[PDB]
């Protein structure tokens, strides 16, 4: 709520955007025409971590005051990193909910964006810095010798009961399970909107935003048959033109059901029934006996085998149009359900008309982890200067980038899975890997590596004993001179039942503990030395 | 008819009848297996046809092209009936044999051989290369500048759009179907000559459906059928009438099979 705060910016400001992310560039290009809008200078920043935080208030060491960061907030007690932080403002939007108290506490130079039906930590500060045992608040932070406005010490006792049996719920909160919560800019949209801005674009931009982690199998929706409603009611109430629409230059924009098979629009067909995994692990293709219930299901659609691998804009028409028109009715019965999705899709004018997402598997795919040592940051400002009308040379080239990485993900699979390098290794699933690619440098690609080993070895090859258990992945970095890097990932097709591992790793770091490093302000990731795991890992079983 | 419309119906009551191979008989699949591949070249085992019903044998030297024919069109009504997506990519058919009891060598093949069933085999040598044909009769009226319509023998009707009128016309180079073409020459290998001499020779006509299979210098295996050039300019004559002699091609059986190459038993 800053229908009331807004009119407090004028003034001088820096707006961060913490670690890369869609979400991130998506909320922050809005606010960027915003600021430029009432007539003030501001600032943009890139974030390679934690520590490039820190020097950058460093580097922003001034009394600037109205300073921003969004979708983060869980790294420290803010007031204690944060020195200078005096009567600063400061403001929070993240996502990422499962913040501790001592952040949202102290009302001068935080915000508090607490809404939700949770009303699940009310007293969850009232013991531990106000009552303390071992140490006048006239509790256990104050003394505790019968001096405090069965035993003269079992003032401690009670105290200690409450706190552990109340730490039942903090070891609930931080200790069991992370995720994120609600969009990154969906709320800045309908904010801006009582000041009359009618940016088509800034729709599609919160649309990229919800349609990364509208991916209800990597992160939840759960608005979205629900959002059906709601931003059609933003857009499609208010229509400026009831009879002009046959328009050239940005025509207002639109909504259909359609799928989430990868680049079904700008490719052929039969290498792209290839690379997605609920169409290719639900048809199991990496055995030849996929390309023959694929063939049949072919036949029984009846489309050309020729035509199936013609780009699907260079096919003719007829059956170009006719395409989605059949499948969505005659793949339900035929062990796929579920790639029929909500999603937008408009055109600028007459070159072609793009995919509501693609935009995103070209942006993951700009994550260039070149050699040059500077790319990373430069990959954010392309980003940025991507998702316009007007920056369209490089798109493409996104696109040719992402579909060569997604038939060079595949090309791994096979090479790891029929040599069975499936490692059990105990009470969860565990794998290895020796040298490094510039494709699965970076840890985005290594969760894609890890999404279709898992599906297809977890659910072909065990009874349905072991189809619910988690999963790990070694990836070196010849880059840093050995740090063996390693990610946690969940079972199958619990959506809610999201990461233990928020900080289950550490439990290995608590008993040993080597090396460890958590620079991201993502908790599902972890930093190691080139090759101390192995014992790190007989810790870590458990 | 009664009798003459038992034919097709007895190819239907045929492959879902016939069993081999411990079940699921192969024709129930095979013809589905090939309009997946997009391939249009059906086989059928005549030994399979001993097995089931003999009556196939004597019916068809009186005439095997009117057999092929209605046994294609057996074929189509199966398939595009079955799947109508289908008519899209060729939208024809024929069908191919495999299994005859006789290997008739060369220089062994005389009148008596006219217009029936055949199986020989030899080498390739020197032939044309890939040419298409014509299908189809459609003209384009001239007078009143129409088309006849639809219908080796001209048929010109006096029918047509144009008030039945208009002996005349003028023909298009599209809107009339075409068909591939390649020649052979057949000649017998020189280990079963006799034994020194020249050897013998006749020409052969495959169509559209084989081609850019065989090649010069290779071994060969044919069905054929034995054609008759219906006249070389009957006239005033030589010591002999200036008659020729082709076999038109059925089925081809490779003996190198260079490929990816048996067919599959169930078990």
């Amino acid at each position: 709520l800053r229908n009331d705060f807004y009119r407090q910016l004028v003034g001088k400001r820096i707006l961060i955007v913490v670690n890369y992310d869609i979400d991130a560039i998506c909320a922050s290009r809005i606010l960027q025409a915003l600021f430029k809008y009432d007539h003030m200078l501001y600032t943009v920043v890139p974030i390679m971590g934690v520590t490039g935080l820190k020097r950058a208030y460093g580097e922003h060491q001034g009394d600037v005051k109205y300073v921003v960061l969004v979708n983060c907030g869980g790294c420290v007690d803010i007031v204690e990193l944060l020195q200078p932080s005096d009567d600063v403002t400061f403001f929070i939007c993240d996502s990422h909910r499962p913040l501790d108290v001592c952040n949202i506490y102290s009302d001068r130079q935080v915000c508090i964006l607490g809404d939700a039906s949770l009303e699940e930590n009310i007293p969850a500060f009232e013991t531990i810095f106000y009552d303390s045992e071992g140490e006048d608040s006239g509790a256990g932070e104050s003394d505790q010798e019968d001096q405090a406005p069965h035993e003269q010490r079992i003032l401690k006792q009670r105290a200690r009961r409450q706190w552990e049996s109340e730490r039942d719920r903090i070891m609930f909160e931080y200790t069991q399970f992370s995720y994120y919560g609600r969009s990154a800019a969906l709320m800045v949209f309908e904010l801006a909107w009582k000041l009359s801005k009618d940016n088509m674009d800034l729709l599609w931009w919160a649309i990229v935003g919800i349609t990364e982690q509208l991916l209800l199998g990597k992160i939840e929706s759960g608005a979205y048959t629900l959002e059906l409603e709601q931003i059609q009611s933003h857009v499609s109430r208010l229509t400026n033109k009831t009879n002009d629409q046959n328009t050239m230059s940005a025509s207002k924009i639109t909504f259909e059901n359609d799928l989430h098979l990868v680049l079904y629009r700008h490719w052929p067909v039969t290498e792209s029934m290839r690379y997605s995994r609920y169409s290719s692990c639900q048809l199991k293709l990496w055995t030849l006996r996929g390309e023959k219930r694929l063939h049949e299901l072919l036949l029984e659609m009846g489309l050309p085998l020729v035509h199936a691998r013609q780009t699907y804009g260079a096919m003719d028409l007829v059956l170009r149009k006719e395409f989605f028109s059949m499948v969505e009715r005659l793949a339900e019965k035929y062990d796929i359900a579920d790639i029929v999705y909500g999603t937008f899709t408009l055109s600028y004018g007459y070159r072609s008309r793009y995919a509501a997402a693609d935009y995103v598997y070209a942006l993951l795919a700009i994550m260039e982890s070149v050699k040059k040592h500077k790319t990373p940051e430069d990959c954010f400002l392309e980003a940025s200067d991507a998702l316009s009308r007007q920056h369209k040379q490089l798109l493409s080239a996104g696109i040719d980038q992402a579909k060569l990485l997604h038939a060079a993900v595949f090309r791994q699979v096979q090479s790891s899975l029929e040599a069975r390098q499936v490692h059990s290794a105990g009470s969860f699933f565990y794998y290895v890997l020796q040298e490094e690619h510039a494709f699965f440098s970076y840890p985005y690609a290594l969760g894609l590596l890890a999404r279709f080993l898992l599906r297809g070895h977890v659910a072909t090859s065990r009874a349905r004993q072991a189809s619910d258990l988690p999963l790990i992945a070694s990836c070196p970095l010849n880059a840093s001179e050995g740090m063996c890097l390693l990610v946690g990932i969940v079972p199958v097709r619990e959506d809610s039942p999201r990461n233990f591992f928020g900080k289950a790793f550490e439990q290995a770091a608590q008993k040993s503990g080597v090396a460890l490093l958590q620079d991201f302000f993502e908790p599902a990731v972890v930093q190691l030395r080139q090759s101390d795991l192995t014992r790190f890992l007989d810790s870590l079983t458990v | 008819l009664g009798p003459r419309t038992e034919i097709a119906n007895r190819f239907q009551s045929f492959l879902r009848t016939f069993v081999d191979e411990r079940g699921a008989y192969t024709y129930r699949d095979r013809i589905r297996r090939m309009c997946e591949q997009n391939m249009s070249s059906f086989v059928v085992s005549y030994t399979d046809l001993a097995n089931k019903e003999h009556v196939l044998a004597y019916f068809l030297p009186e005439a095997p092209f009117q057999m092929l024919e209605i046994f294609d069109k057996v074929a189509k009504d199966m398939v595009l009936s079955i799947f109508p997506t289908y008519e899209r990519v060729t939208t024809e058919i024929h069908v191919r044999i495999s299994e005859l009891p006789l290997i008739e060598e060369l220089r062994t093949f005389r009148k008596l051989h006219l217009n029936q069933l055949v199986r020989t085999l030899g080498v390739v040598t020197a032939t044309t290369g890939v040419l298409p044909q014509l299908s189809v009769i459609k003209y384009d009226c001239v007078k009143c500048g129409y088309v006849l319509g639809p219908f080796n023998t001209e048929i010109k009707p006096g029918s047509c759009p144009e008030c039945q009128s208009t002996g005349p016309f003028s023909i298009n180079m599209e809107q009339t179907l075409y068909r591939n073409y390649q020649k052979i020459t057949l000649q017998e290998s020189p280990g079963r000559i006799p034994a020194g001499r020249i050897p013998r020779s006749k020409d052969v006509i495959l169509l559209a459906d084989l081609c850019d299979q065989c090649k010069p210098g290779d071994e060969l295996e044919v069905t054929g059928i034995y054609t008759n050039n219906y006249d070389g300019s009957l006239n005033t004559d030589q010591g002999f009438p200036v008659f020729a002699t082709v076999i038109i091609a059925n089925h081809v059986v490779v003996k190198d099979s260079k490929q990816v190459v048996q067919s599959l038993t169930d078990e």
